[PDB]
């Protein structure tokens, strides 16, 4: 059966500024099948109020989802997205890097 | 100035955990405006854009009935496909369907489409003339025979040429301010050393709509396509999109490298430079 | 608006 690995991107809606409310996004795209586990992490712990978009797919049939939460960036707090999928032999963690 | 309306439908079997999961979404261009999810509490087709909210209760009741009817057909299909491919009961399978229409900048019909996939690959699709089918394998030829005997393409053509583009028109006008806008990308490049002899140059485009955009790196004017990392265009969450492309370059050679951005909201394509 | 009920495969 076809399987396609999620391309995972973690990023803020607006340019991050310590002390200013923003949104943290985990966008996962290009995957198949549609069963996927995605979590936003703060200092390694799962964030609980996380919303996500309705399942949709691209021209090539692969699926995409956006996970997101309101957050306020600080110098100390670290953010990440943890994803599990049949193509990933272990859960994969991508860290938010605000300086790209 | 060109537009599209498209509906996307996904159904996934979960044998021994009940009925197949069913999700339907509709988009005008890159803006979602409706959804249905089989597992949600409401059991209703629901609005996902402010401009669709003005539709009356006949709209909502009708689309709810139609989408639940699509759900049932996919539930049947999952059964039928297992038979066509002699597959077992204890594996999850996926059916996907998408259809819709495109119109030009003058809002006249360009193209129609209606296609189906099983387990992530093409199964059957209406051809460009909307009168015939492309079947991807032998099982899909069986569907083709059944759909030709049932004159399915003719009913579909009537929708894609008439109804589809009538409603797309209506939506484009009700949703004028958000659907007929163009937000040009706000662009810049970043520079970061990865060691004392190389640097990452990254070309950024932010806050743009629609999502279509090209970003490319040149070195002394020649494309660096095989050396470029280009990410998937991603939603900001607020209705606009973001994209970046990066190259890793020897330090000292930055001024040979330019980033080029093409987008429909730019008066001219931009060239960004390191000098 | 969506099309009417799709024909089974």
């Amino acid at each position: 059966m076809i399987q396609r690995t999620p391309k995972i991107q973690v990023y803020s809606r607006h340019p991050a500024e310590n002390g200013k409310s923003n949104f943290l996004n985990c966008y996962v795209s290009g995957f198949h099948p549609s069963d996927i586990e995605v979590d936003l992490l703060k200092n390694g712990e799962r964030i609980e109020k996380v919303e996500h978009s309705d399942l949709s797919f691209s021209k090539d049939w692969s699926f995409y989802l956006l996970y997101y939460t309101e957050f306020t960036p600080t110098e100390k707090d670290e953010y990440a997205c943890r994803v599990n999928h049949v193509t990933l032999s272990q859960p994969k963690i991508v860290k938010w890097d605000r300086d790209m | 100035g060109s537009h599209s309306m498209r509906y996307f439908f996904t159904s996934v079997s979960r044998p021994g955990r009940g009925e197949p999961r069913f999700i339907a979404v509709g988009y005008v261009d890159d803006t979602q405006f409706v959804r249905f999810d089989s597992d949600a509490a409401s059991q209703r087709m629901e609005p996902r854009a402010p401009w669709i909210e003005q539709e009356g209760p006949e709209y909502w009741d009708g689309e709810t009935r139609k989408v639940k009817a699509h759900s049932q057909t996919h539930r049947v299909d999952l059964g039928t496909l297992r038979g066509y491919y002699n597959q077992s009961e204890a594996g999850s399978h996926t059916v996907q369907r998408m259809y819709g229409c495109d119109v030009g900048s003058d809002w006249r019909f360009l193209r129609g489409y209606h296609q189906y996939a099983y387990d992530g690959k093409d199964y059957i699709a209406l051809k460009e003339d909307l009168r015939s089918w492309t079947a991807a394998d032998m099982a899909a030829q069986t569907t083709k025979h059944k759909w030709e005997a049932a004159h399915v393409a003719e009913q579909l053509r009537a929708y894609l040429e008439g109804t589809c583009v009538e409603w797309l028109r209506r939506y484009l006008e009700n949703g004028k301010e958000t659907l007929q806008r163009t937000d040009a990308p706000k662009t810049h490049m970043t520079h970061h050393a990865v060691s004392d002899h190389e640097a990452t140059l990254r070309c950024w485009a932010l806050s743009f709509y629609p999502a279509e955009i090209t970003l490319t790196w040149q070195r002394d004017g020649e494309d660096q396509t095989q050396d470029t990392e280009l990410v998937e265009t991603r939603p900001a969450g607020d209705g606009t999109f973001q994209k970046w492309a990066a190259v890793v370059v020897p330090s000292g050679q930055e001024q040979r490298y330019t980033c080029h951005v093409q987008h429909e909201g730019l008066p001219k394509p931009l060239t960004l430079r390191w000098e | 608006i969506m099309d009417q009920v799709p024909f089974s495969v």
